[PDB]
RNA sequence: CCUGGUCCACCCGUGACGCUGAGGCGCGAAAGCGUGGGGAGCAAACCGGAUUAGAUACCCGGGUAGUCCACGCCCUAAACGAUGCGCGCUAGGUCUCUGGGUCUCCUGGGGGCCGAAGCUAACGCGUUAAGCGCGCCGCCUGGGGAGUACGGCCGCAAGGC
RNA sequence: UAGCGCCGGCCAACUCCGUGCCAGCAGCCGCGGUAAUACGGAGGGCGCGAGCGUUACCCGGAUUCACUGGGCGUAAAGGGCGUGUAGGCGGCCUGGGGCGUCCCAUGUGAAAGACCACGGCUCAACCGUGGGGGAGCGUGGGAUACGCUCAGGCUAGACG
C-alpha cells in the first residue's frame, strides 16, 4: 500500500565524561506513487529503531501532489535555508533528472518525467525539506481560478 | 440566547497597554485608558460560535472545556460537569492532546488506584503504600479530575484565555481541532476559529457566557435543565 | 569482441533467468535453475543494499547482455534514440529490436541472438532477396526477411523450421514456414515485448 | 523621490497583502492605474478606485485572499503569491512578440507595455505585439 | 564675540530646481617630523631597587623626547553600529531627549530596550531593518607568501596610497 | 589473436598469503609500525574490449566573476568622513516629434557543416538530393504604452 525509502542515515556524537556517545539519525521517504508523499527525520540509540521511527513521521507528515500526466504543473524554485531547489515540468519519455534526494521523493510522490536542480547548500537534509516545500506550493489551474473567483 | 441588553461587564476590556492590535477590529473605542469591546459585532460573532455550538452539541459531539486564570475555575469545574464535557481546572499539561495516549495512560492508574481504594486490599502492603498512593490518587484526582471522561480526542476545545492557555490553543491548532475561545483584547484572534469577544477577568461575564453555552449544550440535546447553580460563586 | 565466453553466468549474475544459449536456458540445466546466486567466490555471501549507481548500472547491464551489443553500438542506439522525437525508452526497445540478428532470432530461424549472428555473419540470410551478412542492419517495417535458397538444406535451419510448426510469432512479425522466410511487419511496442527490464533505469543511468 | 513608482505600488502591494491588509493606497499615475486595470481583470485584486488623500489622488486597491485555511498558521492562501518588477530603471527589458515569456507555464500573467496599450502576456501574444515587460505576477 | 548645522509651527513663496557620485578638493584621534616657545603632573628610551632559575618585564624610586601652545607637515586605526548614501512601504509595547497642540493624551524629530510579519547558517535583526523594493558609488572571489617585492605618486624623514 | 584497467569511500567489484610507518600506494579523503578487502603476489570478481590505461590541454560539474545566476554585522568583502565634477538614475498632467522600443513587407544571411526527410556504397562511418531554417544589418511603410527629446502646465520631492 506504501512504499518506503530512506535518504541517508547518519550518525551523530555528543560527549560526555568518559567519551563520545552516539545517536543515528535518519530519512526516510514514503508514498503511494498516486500523488501523496511523506517525509520523516527519526533519531534513536540504534539503527533499525531510527528507521522506524523516521517512517512513523514520514507517515504522519503528508503532501498532496498536483500530478499532470505524470510531471509537474508549474516550475518551482524553493529556498530552504542556504539550500535551493529548482523544479521543471518535463515532456514524457524524459525521466526524473535529480539528485539522489529529489529522485526518491518525486518517485515516491509517482512523478515520471521532470528536471530538477539543486543550488547553494548541497544538503540532503534542507534539499530534502526545500523539495517537500516546493511539493506544498504546488497549484493547479483549478486551484487558481479557485482563488480568483470573487 | 437572550444575552443582547443583559451583557453587563463584559465590554470591559484589559488596559491601554498589554493589548494585542490583531483585536483592533473587535473594539469599539477607548475609555480612560481602556479598551472597550465593540458590543455589536460581540453578538455578530455570537450567532456563529453558539450556531456552531449548537451544531456540535446536536451532533452528540464532546468539547474540552480549558481554565486556569484562577477566576473560571470553580465556574469551569461545573458548567462542565454539567452535561458531560470533559474539563481541565488546575493546570493545562503539555500533552494532553498531542500525548493524548500517554495521559490515558494517567488516567488508567487513577481508575487503578481507585479500584485498589474500593478492593479490600487497602491494608496489604503496608501504610507506607497506604499513604502513598493516598497523595498519588489525590494529585491525580486535582489534575486529571474533568480530564478522565475523555475517552477519545474531543471534537471541540472552549478556552477562557486563549493568552494564559495558549499551549492547549497551539496542541488544537496541530491536531485540526476547533477552537472556541473567550478572547479579549490581550489575544491573538487569528488563532482562534470561532471567537468570543468578551472579559475574560470579571466573574459575571464567565458566568454568563459559560452558563448560556451549557444551556444551548443541554437545549440542543433536549430536556431543558434548571439555571446553573453558578450564581452562588459570585461571592 | 562480443564479450565473447560463458553466458549462464551472466543468468547468474544478473540474477534473472536470461537466455543467452536459447535452449538449455529452458531446460533444469541453465544453472540458474539450480544455483540462483551471483557467481564468484563472494556469491553466496549476504549482498549489502546496493547504491542507486549500482542498480542502474545493473538494469543498463541486464537490458545489454540480452542482446548481445557491445558498449559502443548500445551508447550509439541510445544517443540516437534521445535525439529522436517520442518516448526515449520505446523508440530505444524498438531500434534494439530492429537489428537484423535480432530479428532473426525472434522469427525462429536460430535458438540463440548468437546463433541468429552467425547465422547472418556467415551470409545465410537474405533481406528482399539480397544477401546480407550484417547484424548491425537495420530491419525497416516491409521488408522480407527470407533464407538462403542454398542455405535452405542444411541441418541446423532443417531442425529450427522443423521445430516452428505450430509456433507463434510476435505481433509484429510474420512467417512463411514453407518457404522459410517471414515479414517484418512494424515496430514493436513496449506492451509488445516481455523484457525483464525497467527502460526509465537505463534512460537515468545514462542521464548521470 | 521615487525612483521607480511601479514598482513602488507593486512593492506596497506585496507589503500590504503580506500583512493580510484590506487596502492599500499608492500615489496615482495614469500608468499605475492601466496596470491597475490589468490586475483586477485577472483577479489578483478585488478591484481599484481612486481616492483623496489631504491634498493629493490616490489608488486604493483592494486585496484579495483565499478561505482560512486549517491547522497551524490559519492565515490563508495568498492571491498574490509572487509580483516582481522586470523592466526596472537603469536597466529595461524590452522583448519581441517571439520573446514574451510564459508565466508559470501559463498560471501567471506577464504585464508588457507595448504601442497598442498596457496588455498581458497573452493578450500582447494574440495581437502580435512586444514591448516592454514592466512585470511579472503569478 | 564671531560662526556652522539642525528641529518644530504657519501652508506664505519658487515650481522637479532632485538622488548618488569615478576623479578633484577639504577635513581627519593618538603617535611621529620641522621651527620657535613652554615644561606643573605624567611619562617611551634610559639610570637604579626588587622579583626571578634568568627578568633586557609585570612591582618600586628617578627620569629625556613627548604630552601643552603657535605655524607648517604627516593621512594611519578595533577611523566600529566590524552595518555606504537617499527615498518609499511593512504590528505594536515601554524608557528617554526635544519641540508643537484640543497638554488623561495626540502629533513631529532624535537616542535605547522588548518584540508582529518577514529575514538570517546561526547568533540575532526587526519603522534607527540585517525586512520588502528602487537608484548610485565602494569593495569581495580559498589560506600562507603579503599589505611583502617591483613600478609610480605623495612625504623633510618615519613612511603612506 | 585477447588484452588493459580497476576491486577502502566518492565508485561496480573480496578473500588468502607475504610484508611490519619497512618495501610501497595515492585524483581527493587517506592506507602500512603483526594477524592491511587500500602495499606486493595469488585466487576470484567488476568495467571496457582491438583496444585499455596514463599524462597534457579545453569546456563541464562551477550558481566558483553569478546578464540569465552571487555577495559584503560576526565567514574573503562598505571607502575614515564630507563637499562635489563627469557619468548613471528621474514626481504628476497635456501636446508635438518617432531616437530607443515594437510590428509588416522586402533584400541580405555563399557553399560545406549543423537539423529533418528520402536515397547510394550489403549496414554503418562516409556521401548525394530535397526541405526547413536563423540572430544581425539595409530599405519601404506603420504603431506611440514606456524610455528619449522639445513646448506648456501642476505642487505631493527639493529649496526658500
Ligand atoms: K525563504
Ligand atoms: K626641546
Ligand atoms: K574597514
Ligand atoms: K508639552
Ligand atoms: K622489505
Ligand atoms: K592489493
Ligand atoms: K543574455
Ligand atoms: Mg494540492
Ligand atoms: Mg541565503
Ligand atoms: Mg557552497
Ligand atoms: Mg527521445
Ligand atoms: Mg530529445
Ligand atoms: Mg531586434
Ligand atoms: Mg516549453
Ligand atoms: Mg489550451
Ligand atoms: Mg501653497
Ligand atoms: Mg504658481
Ligand atoms: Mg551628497
Ligand atoms: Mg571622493
Ligand atoms: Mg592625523
Ligand atoms: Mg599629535
Ligand atoms: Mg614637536
Ligand atoms: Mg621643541
Ligand atoms: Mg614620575
Ligand atoms: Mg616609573
Ligand atoms: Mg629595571
Ligand atoms: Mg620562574
Ligand atoms: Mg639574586
Ligand atoms: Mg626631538
Ligand atoms: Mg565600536
Ligand atoms: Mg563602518
Ligand atoms: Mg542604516
Ligand atoms: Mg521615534
Ligand atoms: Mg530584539
Ligand atoms: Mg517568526
Ligand atoms: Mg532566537
Ligand atoms: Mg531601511
Ligand atoms: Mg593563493
Ligand atoms: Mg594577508
Ligand atoms: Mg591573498
Ligand atoms: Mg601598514
Ligand atoms: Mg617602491
Ligand atoms: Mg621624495
Ligand atoms: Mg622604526
Ligand atoms: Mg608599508
Ligand atoms: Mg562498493
Ligand atoms: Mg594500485
Ligand atoms: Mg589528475
Ligand atoms: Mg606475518
Ligand atoms: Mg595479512
Ligand atoms: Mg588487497
Ligand atoms: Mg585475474
Ligand atoms: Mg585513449
Ligand atoms: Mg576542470
Ligand atoms: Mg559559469
Ligand atoms: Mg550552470
Ligand atoms: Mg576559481
Ligand atoms: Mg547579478
Ligand atoms: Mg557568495
Ligand atoms: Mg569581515
Ligand atoms: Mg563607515
Ligand atoms: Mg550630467
Ligand atoms: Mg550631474
Ligand atoms: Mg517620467
Ligand atoms: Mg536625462
Ligand atoms: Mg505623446
Ligand atoms: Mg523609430
Ligand atoms: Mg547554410
Ligand atoms: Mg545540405
Ligand atoms: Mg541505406
Ligand atoms: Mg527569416
Ligand atoms: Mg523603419
Ligand atoms: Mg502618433
Ligand atoms: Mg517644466
Ligand atoms: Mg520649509
Ligand atoms: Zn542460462
Amino acid at each position: 500500500d506504501f512504499e518506503e525509502k530512506m535518504i541517508l542515515i547518519r550518525r551523530t556524537a555528543r560527549m560526555q565524561a568518559g567519551g563520545r556517545r552516539f545517536r543515528f539519525g535518519a530519512l526516510v521517504v514514503v508514498g503511494d506513487r498516486q500523488g501523496r508523499v511523506g517525509l520523516g527525520f527519526g533519531k534513536a540509540p540504534e539503527v533499525p529503531l531510527a528507521v522506524q521511527k523516521a517512517g512513523y513521521y514520514a507517515r504522519r507528515n503528508m503532501v498532496e501532489v498536483p500530478l499532470q500526466n505524470g510531471t509537474i504543473p508549474h516550475e518551482i524554485e524553493v529556498e530552504f535555508g542556504a539550500s535551493k531547489i529548482v523544479l521543471k515540468p518535463a515532456a514524457p519519455g524524459t525521466g526524473v533528472i535529480a539528485g539522489a534526494v529529489p529522485r526518491a521523493i518525486l518517485e515516491l510522490a509517482g512523478v515520471t518525467d521532470i528536471l530538477t536542480k539543486e543550488l547553494g547548500s548541497r544538503n540532503p537534509i534542507n534539499i530534502a525539506y526545500a523539495t517537500m516545500e516546493a511539493l506544498r506550493q504546488l497549484r493547479t489551474k483549478a486551484d487558481v481560478e479557485r482563488l480568483r473567483k470573487g | 440566547t437572550v444575552k443582547e441588553l443583559l451583557e453587563a461587564g463584559v465590554h470591559f476590556g484589559h488596559e491601554r497597554k498589554r493589548w494585542n492590535p490583531k483585536f483592533a477590529r473587535y473594539i469599539y473605542a477607548e475609555r480612560n485608558g481602556i479598551h472597550i469591546i465593540d458590543l455589536q459585532k460581540t453578538m455578530e460573532e455570537l450567532e456563529r460560535t453558539f450556531r456552531f455550538i449548537e451544531d456540535l452539541a446536536m451532533r452528540g459531539g464532546t468539547i474540552l472545556f480549558v481554565g486556569t486564570k484562577k477566576q473560571a475555575q470553580d465556574i469551569v469545574r461545573m458548567e462542565a460537569e454539567r452535561a458531560g464535557m470533559p474539563y481541565v481546572n488546575q493546570r493545562w499539561l503539555g500533552g494532553m492532546l498531542t500525548n493524548f495516549k500517554t495521559i490515558s495512560q494517567r488516567v488508567h492508574r487513577l481508575e487503578e488506584l481507585e479500584a485498589l481504594f474500593a478492593s479490600p486490599e487497602i491494608e496489604e502492603r503496608p501504610k507506607k503504600e497506604q499513604v502513598r498512593l493516598k497523595h498519588e490518587l489525590e494529585r491525580l484526582q486535582k489534575y486529571l479530575s474533568g480530564f478522565r471522561l475523555l475517552k477519545r480526542l474531543p471534537d471541540a476545545i472552549f478556552v477562557v484565555d486563549p493568552t494564559k492557555e495558549a499551549i492547549a490553543v497551539r496542541e488544537a491548532r496541530k491536531l485540526f481541532i476547533p477552537v472556541i475561545a473567550l478572547a479579549d483584547t490581550d489575544s491573538d484572534p487569528d488563532l482562534v476559529d470561532y471567537i468570543i469577544p468578551g472579559n475574560d477577568d470579571a466573574i459575571r461575564s464567565i458566568q454568563l457566557i459559560l452558563s448560556r453555552a451549557v444551556d444551548l449544550i443541554i437545549q440542543a440535546r433536549g430536556g431543558v435543565v434548571e439555571p446553573s447553580p453558578s450564581y452562588a460563586l459570585v461571592q | 569482441g562480443r564479450y565473447i565466453g560463458p553466458v549462464c553466468r551472466l543468468c547468474r549474475r544478473e540474477g534473472v533467468k536470461l537466455y543467452l544459449k536459447g535452449e538449455r536456458c529452458y531446460s533444469p540445466k541453465c544453472a540458474m535453475e539450480r544455483r540462483p546466486y551471483p557467481p564468484g567466490q563472494h556469491g553466496q555471501k549476504r549482498a549489502r543494499r546496493p547504491s542507486d549507481y549500482a542498480v542502474r548500472l545493473r538494469e543498463k547491464q541486464k537490458l545489454r547482455r540480452i542482446y548481445g551489443i557491445s558498449e559502443r553500438q548500445f551508447r550509439n542506439l541510445f544517443e540516437e534514440a534521445s535525439k529522436k522525437k517520442g518516448v526515449t525508452g520505446s523508440v530505444f526497445l524498438g531500434l534494439l529490436e530492429s537489428r537484423l540478428d535480432n530479428v532473426v532470432y525472434r522469427l525462429g530461424f536460430a535458438v540463440s541472438r548468437r546463433q541468429a549472428r552467425q547465422l547472418v555473419r556467415h551470409g545465410h540470410i537474405t533481406v528482399n532477396g539480397r544477401r546480407v551478412d550484417l547484424p548491425s542492419y537495420r530491419v525497416r517495417p516491409g521488408d522480407e526477411i527470407a533464407v538462403a535458397e542454398k542455405s535452405r538444406n542444411l541441418e541446423l535451419i532443417r531442425q529450427n523450421l522443423e521445430a516452428m510448426k505450430g509456433r507463434k510469432v510476435g505481433p509484429w512479425l510474420s512467417l512463411d514456414v514453407e518457404g522459410m522466410k517471414g515479414k517484418f511487419l512494424r515496430l514493436p511496442d513496449r506492451e509488445d515485448l516481455a523484457l525483464p527490464v525497467n527502460e526509465q533505469l537505463v534512460i537515468e543511468f545514462y542521464s548521470r | 523621490m521615487l525612483t521607480d513608482p511601479i514598482a513602488d505600488m507593486l512593492t506596497r502591494i506585496r507589503n500590504a497583502t503580506r500583512v493580510y491588509k484590506e487596502s492599500t493606497d499608492v500615489p496615482a499615475s495614469r500608468f499605475k492605474e492601466e496596470i491597475l486595470r490589468i490586475l483586477a481583470r485577472e483577479g489578483f485584486i478585488k478591484g481599484y478606485e481612486r481616492v483623496d488623500v489631504d491634498g493629493k489622488p490616490y489608488l486604493r486597491v483592494y486585496l484579495k485572499y483565499g478561505p482560512r485555511r486549517q491547522g497551524p498558521d490559519p492565515r490563508p492562501e495568498q492571491v498574490i503569491h509572487h509580483i516582481r518588477r522586470i523592466s526596472k530603471p537603469g536597466r529595461r527589458v524590452y522583448v519581441g512578440v517571439k520573446e514574451i515569456p510564459r508565466v508559470r507555464r501559463g498560471l501567471g500573467i506577464a504585464i508588457l507595455s507595448t504601442s497598442k496599450g498596457v496588455l498581458t502576456d497573452r493578450e500582447a501574444r494574440k495581437l502580435g505585439v512586444g514591448g516592454e515587460l514592466i512585470c511579472e505576477v503569478w
